């Protein structure tokens, strides 16, 4: 009863397979993966944002110089100007036409928008992948499990336990370095902490948004006030965060392969359909029933009707059941070339009932299986008339 | 002033916040299917 099989990694498609235990009625599983969260390891490097050049009020002495001191402010640029003759408000400020001096101070401070609008660099490791899975097997018709894909750690929800994974492919869409911005993420290579070149990304770097200390390499240069007017003209490179906000590349959120979406909450890729999952489940004995109750279904014949070669359920077929009882009988195809709409079918005493299927080969020679018996439903199919469809449900393309 | 930096933090009356603005909605494209080819008719109102 510990069933083990490999199911291709996709989201919307159920991988109904039949657990055939001898001496008991067969029971059919119905695994479907609602979510496929990759969740890489995360580590915050620093936060970048547009800066703000907070210039304190400049000091002016009428006669004699004024030496500046190196304040501990980030990018504290101080300079002294001589020969200024500042007019202001009521006429001139001083008459020492050569001994007049002005001192200018300027320091870089993270702007108010840094609290809300700000990028976030990250370094990412392999991390651990986890999924939500539905398993509407037997007669239970319920699941809500959220499960690690580490093959070491079974999920233990409901009565049936299961192990899934580990994943066959490690194609995590994230590169070595990731930067997050609002709803979007990017495989940018942020330079480093403390080495940000002016103008480029990372000109303004702080370990966290609330950190008192920061690093500001903005190439700030002070300029002499002209015509004797009281102000602090300064030349500075444009905001580095302003760049790459208009010259950003295509976000990872929209160029990830395999149709993965991205989300910020732990940072993750999700629905990332690649490779295959070894799925193993532990069916509780109480869900099996003695074979002496359910119908045996020998001596049967199979006839398909007008099979289409579409990705919807374009196949319809009829079977001549020769039942030993009346009641239900789980139905399945062990071969992957065919997939069955129906989970189950109800039989009268040697009646006949149809089922719907889908496929991808012109001449599907699939062994249909029914509770403890099998039949070859071989037939012919015809191409689909129409290219208008959104998503598929069978992905079994092979030699044809 | 030649003296001390007198304190007193004046709160900034209008700080940035994360609100919700109404964004434009481009006209729906006119699809036209073709064999392994998606012909897409587009009639933008503004550069999108
Ligand atoms: C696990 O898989 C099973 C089987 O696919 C899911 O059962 C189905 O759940 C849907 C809702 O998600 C039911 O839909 C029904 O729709 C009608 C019409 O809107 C509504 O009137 C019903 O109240 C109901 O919502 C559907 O009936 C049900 N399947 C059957 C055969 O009854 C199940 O929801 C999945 N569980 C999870 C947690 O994903």
């Amino acid at each position: 009863y510990e069933h083990t099989a490999v199911m291709p990694n996709k989201v919307g498609i159920p991988y109904k397979a039949l657990v055939e235990r001898p001496g008991y009625a067969p029971v059919h599983l119905q695994i479907q993966l609602v979510n496929t969260r990759i969740i890489p390891s995360t580590n915050l490097e620093y936060i970048t944002c547009k800066y703000k050049t907070k210039v304190p009020s400049p000091v002016v002495k009428c006669c004699g110089a004024t030496q500046c001191t190196s304040k501990p402010h980030p990018d504290y640029q101080c300079q002294v100007f001589t020969g200024v003759y500042p007019f202001m408000w009521g006429g001139a400020y001083c008459f020492c036409d050569t001994e007049n001096t002005q001192m200018s101070e300027a320091y870089v401070e993270r702007s108010e928008e840094c609290s809300i609008d700000h990028a976030k660099a990250y370094k990412v490791h392999t991390g651990t992948v986890q999924a939500m899975v539905n398993i509407t097997y037997g007669s239970v018709s319920w699941r809500s499990a959220d499960v690690y894909v580490n093959g070491e750690t079974p999920a233990k929800i409901g009565d049936a336990k299961l192990i899934i994974g580990p994943l066959s492919s490690a194609w995590s869409p994230f590169d070595n370095k990731v930067v997050v911005y609002g709803h979007e993420v990017y495989n940018y290579d942020f330079p480093e902490y403390g080495t940000g070149k002016a103008g480029s990304f990372g000109d303004l770097q702080s370990r966290t948004s609330t950190s008192n200390d920061l690093y500001a390499n903005t190439n700030l240069k002070l300029q002499r006030p002209q015509a004797g007017i009281v102000h602090t003209p300064f030349t500075q490179a444009p905001s580095g965060f302003e760049r790459w906000k208009r010259d950003k590349g295509a976000p990872l959120n929209d160029v990830a392969p395999f149709g993965c979406s991205i989300a910020l909450e732990p940072l993750r890729a999700e629905n990332c359909a690649v490779g295959s999952i070894p799925i193993s489940i532990d069916i509780p004995d109480a869900a099996f029933t003695r074979i002496s109750e359910t119908p045996t279904v020998s001596d049967l014949e199979c006839k398909i009707t007008e099979c289409t070669y579409a990705s919807d359920f374009g196949g319809i077929a009829t079977v001549a059941y020769k039942s030993s009882k009346a009641g239900n009988c789980p139905i399945h195809s062990p071969s992957g070339v065919a997939v069955i709409k129906e989970n189950d079918v109800t039989l009268a005493e040697s009646g006949s009932f149809t089922f719907h299927f889908s496929t991808a080969n012109i001449h599907p020679a699939f062994k249909l299986q029914v509770c403890t018996s099998a039949v070859t439903c071989k037939g012919d199919c015809k191409p689909p008339k129409d290219h208008i469809v959104d998503y598929p449900a069978q992905h079994t393309e092979s030699f044809t | 002033g030649e003296g001390d930096t007198f304190k007193g933090k004046l709160h900034v009356p209008f700080v940035p916040v994360k609100a919700k603005c109404i964004a434009t909605l481009a006209p729906e494209p006119l699809v036209e299917h073709k064999h392994r080819t998606l012909i897409l008719h587009l009639h933008p109102d503004h550069p999108t």
